[PDB]
Order: structure tokens, then sequence, then C-alpha cells
């Protein structure tokens, strides 16, 4: 995250680290036994880990899970990037306290203006790189279809949705995909992709989860 | 000429536009070895492989 501020610990207790020996993706909880996460994320060896902040020390009181099944969205394009969105399921219950709870799906789509919170432990630079130790948070509002498609012209579909600062200075960043945007206590977007990080002109685009709550339900239902 | 190692071996890293940190494999011409980057999941260029045996295979030779 870029331009955003230190959380503080457990302030975000949805917010997941996935690991495959190191960090390479954020997820959202959803269920004591589900994560959401991005298409573009998936690898076969995953290792769930709730309840984090400092994401470099184990403290003691974390819960590193195995997922025993991620399964991306059928109809996932890797060129186009359409259908980014997983579920990952985890071999066994995480115990839901002040520190990992799950976060709600949408029950509507959110509109032009609403302010969301975006989480991670990506790079904080919009030049170079540096990994933060704590989660970083960042305030942004969702973007008009208009100023996305503006944009990035040919590249958004229905199922995404930009939000941030045209301006720049402000965005998620690498090492966040697959993390919640959260607006009025729902799970609204997942970190997907965007031209750079806090670039002029070029605001982050997200996974619009509102789409995808009848495949949601079924996949939890069925596995 | 084609299937010709410089038209990927020598090509700069990308990461992408995606935002992931997924551990791959690039050459680098410069130091000439295969030397690991964190990808970002989508698009980028060739010059990205799963391993470093994949990389060291591919950009073996390089005219
Ligand atoms: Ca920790």
């Amino acid at each position: 995250i870029v331009g955003g501020y230190t959380c503080g610990a457990n302030t975000v207790p949805y917010q997941v680290s996935l690991n495959s020996g190191y960090h390479f993706c954020g997820g959202s909880l959803i269920n004591s036994q589900w994560v959401v996460s991005a298409a573009h994320c998936y690898k076969s060896g995953i290792q769930v880990r709730l309840g984090e902040d400092n994401i470099n020390v184990v403290e003691g009181n974390e819960q590193f899970i195995s997922a025993s099944k991620s399964i991306v969205h059928p109809s996932y394009n890797s060129n186009t990037l359409n259908n980014d969105i997983m579920l990952i399921k985890l071999k066994s219950a995480a115990s839901l306290n002040s520190r990992v709870a799950s976060i709600s799906l949408p029950t509507s789509c959110a509109s032009a203006g609403t302010q969301c919170l975006i989480s991670g432990w990506g790079n904080t630079k919009s030049s170079g790189t540096s990994y933060p130790d704590v989660l970083k948070c960042l305030k942004a509002p969702i973007l008009s279809t208009s100023s996305c498609k503006s944009a990035y012209p040919g590249q958004i579909t229905s199922n995404m949705f930009c939000a941030g600062y045209l301006e720049g200075g402000k965005d998620s960043c690498q090492g966040d995909s697959g993390g919640p945007v959260v607006c009025s206590g729902k799970l609204q977007g997942i970190v997907s992709w965007g031209s750079g990080c806090a670039q002029k002109n070029k605001p982050g685009v997200y996974t619009k989860v509102c789409n995808y709550v009848s495949w949601i339900k079924q996949t939890i239902a069925s596995n | 000429p084609t299937g010709n190692n410089a038209e990927i071996c020598l090509l700069p890293l990308d990461y992408g536009p995606c935002r992931a940190l997924l551990l791959r494999y690039y050459y680098d011409r410069y130091t000439q070895s295969c030397r690991q980057f964190l990808y970002g999941g989508c698009e980028g260029n060739a010059n990205n492989f799963y391993t470093w045996e994949a990389c060291d295979d591919a950009c073996w030779r390089i005219e």
C-alpha cells in the first residue's frame, strides 16, 4: 500500500497472508473455513496465516493453517484478468476471536464515491521497493465506471472496478493482490492490478465481489 | 534468426501489472546469470521462468 498508514495490530481481523515459503498475496476471511483472494495468486501449496500484524516475526498467537483446496473461478482469463477471484478452503477451521474474524459478503454493489478501506503488506513505494513489517491501510473512494474506462480503455470488464486517486500518491501495490477492499463493513473488492502503482491517472483495479456472491455461496456449499 | 534465445534472455525484467509477489527467475545479461525476482502474476514478458534450471537451460547460449 503506497501512501497509506499503519493499521495497528489486529484492527483488520479478516486480513490474511498467503504463504508459500514467503508472503506472495493477501486474502480475506469470509468464514471460519474459507478465504477469498485473487485467481492470479493461485498456488498448489499455500499456508494461510491469520491474525498477523508483523509478517516477518512469529509472535506465537497467529494461526497458521494449510489450505486444503484453492478453487479459481472457472471463467478466469489470465490475459484479460476477467473473473480474477479464488476461494481457498482451510484444512481446519480457524478460531474466531477479536484478532481473527470474518468479513461479510456484499448484499448490493457499492456506488461511485463510497469510501473503502484497502489493506495489505505490499510495496510502500511508487519507485523502487520497500516491503513493510506491519499491515498498512488506505482509505480510498470507488471511482466512476466512466473514469475507470477512461484510465484503462479496452481493459475494464463488468466484473472490475477502480478505486483510489487520479492525482496519484495513494494506491495498493505489489504484494497486496488478493486482499480486501471493504466499504461499510462489507467485502466489495479484491486487489487485482493497475498500471504501476500510485501513478497519475492510473488508479487501482479491483475485482467486483458483489458479482460473485452466488458462485461463492455455491462453492462453499458444494466443497 | 528464429528460436533465438537472445530474443527472450536479453529482455529486462517486467513485474507486470498484477499485484502479487511470485518468485520467478530471469536472465540478467550484466551478470550473465539466472537471478530471482518477484513477479506480479500476469502479463510481463518471456524472460520469466518457474525455476533456476528452466532459465539456465533456456539461456544456455546467447548469440
Ligand atoms: Ca507475525
